């Protein structure tokens, strides 16, 4: 009951878990830690895809027994933002996401810092506190950057 | 007999060298057995890739129809605001 | 006793061919071995590939989304002409 | 000089060539006799990806030789086609591409038969004899289907 996860380029990361964890309950801890949302990691072992429910003691995990991480290139969800400059760029996230986490992602395609950023949602102005659910954002809905 | 002594230790000697070609082997063996690990995962990996792919060239459909409904949605509202004053 | 010494010599012959095979065993899955291994830098290069025409089609995706917004608001704007007149 | 082309898993094509070919001189061989467009094949030698402007000589690509094959998910260009109420699908084409070939496309997607097919592209109706390029379509261009 402490085990690591390995990505593809050697960076390992050691969780602290117990044998009775579900596969998704792992995965709920990796965004703990790491901040990768759930849904884009699959988990790997003794060759074979793991699948969410199933819990860790079943696919005949031990201590110190090396897991598999794989990022995916989706998400599930997407978000769409158009730059002043009339740029469209599809951010990935998820309900729970305050308009910080979504402010932090338009910071790394776009670049430009967390505090120049104003979000117009349909007329009203969205505001860091509240996550994407508040104000009700479904998927595949357009966000705007205007000026500050 | 001279030669008798001879071979024995002529076999001994070779029987060392075998055995430490194994050990060698043994040692590579174990370095390559934590590299093939890494290939299941380079598969699944590849296919997770083209599912994400898929999901992708899906919503890319989905927005080739919607558009195509709405440019005739918006020549219809044309016509009938020319018919119109 | 000569006799005990080639009691030794065939004793140590049958440990030179029962060694012999744990070699021929380990050479062939080694082999095998890098027969599989010679293939990653294909699964890297394709792993690579599918990323690629992943993110063409999110630019594809990507230009329609903004094609949508814009004659969704031309259709938006006729329609606030229209229902005048 | 001849060299085995083979993709991740099996089929392996057997094709001559001459040192001072170029890759994009090998994959327009791989299509004469495969029909996987250029665009669509990568090919890779000793875990590096090719490159269409250098030579065989370039990369030591012997006789005997093997340069892995790995087929792409999209092509650069493609079309699509409409049933005229129906779903939309997405073609991968070439410029090049006869209409004959574009039905055979169509009907490894939906089963419809060359014959039982008609395509208009923004009025007009396409032809057999005649190439998309011969009607002046595009990527993204979308046909339609009756």
């Amino acid at each position: 009951m402490q085990i690591f996860v390995k990505t593809l380029t050697g960076k390992t990361i050691t969780l602290e878990v117990e044998p009775s964890d579900t596969i998704e309950n792992v995965k709920a801890k990796i965004q703990d830690k790491e901040g990768i949302p759930p849904d884009q990691q699959r988990l790997i072992f003794a060759g074979k895809q793991l699948e969410d429910g199933r819990t860790l003691s079943d696919y005949n995990i031990q201590k110190e027994s090396t897991l598999h991480l794989v990022l995916r290139l989706r998400g599930g969800m997407q978000i769409f933002v158009k730059t002043l400059t009339g740029k469209t760029i599809t951010l990935e996230v998820e309900p729970s996401d305050t308009i910080e986490n979504v402010k932090a992602k338009i910071q790394d395609k776009e670049g430009i810092p967390p505090d120049q950023q104003r979000l117009i949602f349909a007329g009203k102005q969205l505001e860091d506190g509240r996550t994407l659910s508040d104000y009700n954002i479904q998927k595949e809905s357009t966000l705007h950057l205007v000026l500050r | 007999l001279e030669d008798l002594r001879q071979q024995l230790q002529q076999a001994e000697e070779a029987l060392v060298a075998k055995q430490e070609l194994i050990d060698k082997l043994k040692e590579e063996a174990e370095q390559h057995k934590i590299v093939m690990e890494t290939v299941p995962v380079l598969k699944a990996q590849a296919d997770i890739y083209k599912a994400d792919f898929q999901a992708e060239r899906h919503a890319r459909e989905k927005l080739v129809e919607k558009k195509e409904y709405l440019q005739e949605q918006l020549e219809q509202l044309q016509r009938e605001f020319n018919k119109l004053k």
